[PDB]
């Protein structure tokens, strides 16, 4: 679940705009590439501790140690500065799809148990996500965003429900019907 | 399966000696560090007097000083693992 909420909260960024997207790529691998030099850059402390373990106050590789630790305090000032710029700067363009990958990822778990009362009811991911892809595709919708959201979930409810049914046989559409009804929203039937 | 129930015998076997083996690493490296630093400080915390006392009866402060920059970050930072995997070494069987 957790891993499919993300994929496809990747999928709708990268199809909002491509900016945003290029941006939280560049920014995570920068970080990575940082962390990876600081852990590079800090494992030489042992050396600069016990090389030899002595003249230590003589020889000029305490000299060396002073311009080893000083890259060390700016790439760590560095990246405390780069951490705090990317966190706000990601949220407020990444938090503007997961309302639509958190229903997107219930309904594919919804029509995976179709098969346990007829074979060849087996449905891929391959396909899904090729349906997906044909959310966005035909959509081109112009309005607000947060006007968009559920006008993306609505156009792609449409389209989940006439794929499934071009496959099942005439006596099983209700049974679809009621469970992916049950599937979507299971407040508006309350308990027991 | 007992096999698998021996399976899990050799395999924490194995997982408890590699930890173990690398845990007294980090511990002498820390071990080495604490006492290369204070013996650098013993040291120099009083070539410059002698020095002086030379001076007072009849040129390493600088890069001592460029030194402790960096070493009131670096022993600060390289104190507190050593009682950090003292007290780690105690709770591997369980984990």
């Amino acid at each position: 679940r957790s891993g499919l909420r993300g994929q496809l909260l990747a999928l709708t960024i990268q199809h909002e705009k491509p900016d945003l997207e290029e941006q939280k790529t560049k920014l995570l691998q920068q970080e990575e590439d940082k962390k990876i030099q600081l852990a590079k850059l800090e494992e030489s402390l042992l050396e600069t501790l016990a090389t030899s373990q002595g003249n230590i106050l003589e020889n000029k590789d305490l000299i060396e140690s002073l311009n080893q630790t000083k890259a060390s305090s700016a790439l760590i000032q560095e990246s405390l500065k780069e951490s705090y710029k990317l966190q706000i700067s990601l949220d407020q363009e990444r938090d503007a799809y997961l309302p639509l990958a958190e229903s997107a990822s219930k309904m594919y778990f919804i029509i995976s148990d179709l098969s346990k009362i007829n074979n060849m009811y087996r449905f891929s991911l391959a396909a899904f996500l090729r349906l997906f892809q044909r959310a966005l595709q035909n959509k081109q919708d112009s309005e607000n965003t947060e006007q968009r959201i559920q006008s993306l979930i609505s156009s792609l409810q449409h389209m989940v429900y006439e794929y499934i049914c071009r496959c099942l046989f005439k006596a099983d559409q209700l049974m679809f019907a009621l469970h992916f009804v049950r599937g979507m929203h299971p407040e508006l039937f309350q308990e027991n | 399966t007992p096999s698998q129930y021996m399976t899990f015998l050799h395999v924490y076997s194995a997982i408890s000696s590699s930890k173990k083996k690398e845990l007294l690493k980090r511990q002498s490296h820390l071990q080495a560090g604490v006492s290369k630093l204070n013996e650098a400080k013993a040291l120099v915390d009083e070539l410059n007097r002698k020095a002086g006392e030379q001076s007072v009866l009849l040129e390493t402060i600088k890069a001592a000083e460029v030194l402790i920059n960096q070493l009131d970050r670096e022993h600060k930072r390289w104190n507190a693992q050593v009682v950090e995997i003292t007290e780690e070494l105690a709770t591997l069987p369980k984990r």
